[PDB]
């Protein structure tokens, strides 16, 4: 069992393993294996039984998107030259919308 | 709520305030928000525009690759194109033509069978187009394939998860290849292989890395089992899942909160021995504690959809044959988009 | 039915 890390999986289970045996298997154990339910009314699935993330610029997990975006590290990346690859594509598109002058308050 | 989001978008990208009237938020997803806006054209009438605000945590190369898919592959063959793109710092907004569209769930039970044929044909036109450029979309599902029933217009959207084939013609997707790069044992092998056993050898091995960006319920079996070398075939599997929803009337068809539960549901539909056999061909040993037979697709879909009227009363064998080829558990033999357009299901069409 | 949180690169 758990102490020796040796034993057998409680059933039901699914086990997947790469045939090279280079990698850890991965397992699924659930109380009930899937059952096709034809009685549940369409469009429900026949299997129906019923701001956190990673910043790719900073290479950092965050728990609140808005908070991360205001951080000093993220602001420095946002204002850097790292977006030249985007601007290079944009410069080949054609702008065909009407652009208005800014409205200034009067009196 | 929506009002503050719109105000913040104008603040984030101030040029938008001189071009667009942003009217509403029409999409909220993991990597973007999409807004409906009106603009005036220099030489045409007023147009409705979809403004896609990419999440500002997106890496610039990922932003540019999405844009390059739209500019290079998009704009024809039912693939969305791009009109312009606005950037201020980390805020990028892609302006696209707005296609008014159906909710898939809403129309699922009123589509005619002929309209299901037309929908699938036009989906395969879009997939043939992107696959020609070596784009693996990874997230083919109804919310990424816009459908206007009245105008019979279609648009594959959202290249935010896409990866390149080794062959890809999208330059920036060479920086986001679908081929995984692995991380960085006293006994290589153990006696647990292909049994219900675990031991200290196999449990202590490193984890395999493989791509899986996408949406639960639409991932092909080779994705679920961590095949590091995925191809455009994963998109054809996803198209099969859309077709399965259309023929069964059930959406979402699969409902699973993790990859192996999704695989267990696929085995319950397509059979465990069949799935195990296919997985061996791409290097994966699957063991299930119970054998389950493959379902006949006609009986399954017709029992889940219920009594058919008109075209639904006599669905042709060719439909379920095409479904079987799209839901081929073996990604090497799975039908391609080019082949799907030639399938007899599409007799007498465009 | 949203995309999972993670993607490549
Ligand atoms: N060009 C467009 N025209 C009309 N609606 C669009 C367009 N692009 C996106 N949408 C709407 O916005 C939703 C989100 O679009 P998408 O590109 O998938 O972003 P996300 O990754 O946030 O879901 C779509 O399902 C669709 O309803
Ligand atoms: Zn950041
Ligand atoms: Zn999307
Ligand atoms: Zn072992
Ligand atoms: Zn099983």
């Amino acid at each position: 069992g758990p102490g020796t890390r040796t034993g057998r999986l409680k059933k039901p289970f699914v086990k997947v393993e790469d045939m090279s045996q280079l990698y850890r298997p991965f397992y699924l154990q659930l109380t009930n294996m899937p059952f096709i339910n034809y009685s549940i009314q369409k469009p429900c699935s026949p299997f129906d039984v019923d701001k956190k993330g990673y910043c790719e610029c900073c290479l950092q997990k965050y728990e609140d998107l808005e908070t991360h975006l205001l951080s000093e590290q993220h602001r420095n990346f946002a204002q850097s030259n790292q977006y030249q690859v985007v601007d290079d594509i944009v410069s080949k598109l054609v702008f065909d919308f009407v652009e208005y002058e800014k409205d200034t308050p009067k009196k | 709520g929506v009002k503050k989001d719109i105000e913040k978008l104008y603040e984030a990208v101030p040029q938008l305030s001189n071009v667009f009237k942003i009217e509403d938020k029409i999409g909220e997803g993991t990597f973007s928000s999409v807004y409906l806006a009106t603009a005036q054209l220099q030489v045409g009438p007023e147009e409705k525009i979809a403004l896609k605000h990419l999440i500002p945590t997106s890496h610039p190369i990922r932003i540019a690759a999405e844009l390059q898919c739209l500019t290079v592959a998009g704009g024809q063959d039912n693939v969305m194109g791009v009109k312009y793109c606005f950037r201020k710092n980390d805020h990028v907004v892609i302006a696209m033509p707005y296609l008014e569209h159906e909710s898939f769930l809403d129309i699922l039970n009123s589509l005619s069978f002929q309209e299901v044929r037309e929908y699938m044909l036009n989906l395969f036109k879009a997939l043939k187009r992107i696959h020609q450029f070596g784009i693996v979309h990874r997230d083919v599902k109804p919310s990424n394939f816009l459908y206007n029933r009245r105008l019979k217009k279609y648009a594959l959207v959202d290249f935010g998860l896409a990866q390149g084939t080794h062959d890809t013609k999208i330059e920036l997707l060479k920086f986001v290849q679908s081929e995984a790069q692995q991380e960085r044992p006293a006994s290589l092998t153990c006696d647990c292989y292909a049994t219900d056993k675990v031991c200290s050898i196999c449990l202590s091995r490193r984890q395999q890395v493989a791509p899986r960006a996408g949406t639960p319920g639409f991932r092909a079996p080779e994705v679920l089992t961590k095949c590091p070398n995925q191809t455009t075939a994963i998109d054809m599997w996803s198209a099969g899942v859309i077709f399965l929803s259309l023929l069964s009337g059930r959406y979402p068809f699969y409902k699973a909160s993790d990859d192996l539960t999704a695989l267990a549901q696929i085995m319950t539909i397509r059979g465990s021995r069949e799935t195990i056999q296919a997985a061996k061909t791409f290097g994966k040993s699957i063991l299930c504690s119970k054998e389950v037979p493959a379902q006949d697709l006609r009986k399954l879909c017709e029992r889940l959809r219920g009594a058919g009227a008109g075209g639904w009363n006599e669905v042709p064998d060719e439909a379920y044959d095409l479904l079987d080829k799209l839901l081929d558990l073996n990604p090497a033999s799975r039908i391609t988009a080019e082949e799907a357009l030639l399938h007899p299901f599409f007799k007498d069409m465009s | 039915l949203t995309a999972s949180p993670g993607r490549d690169l």
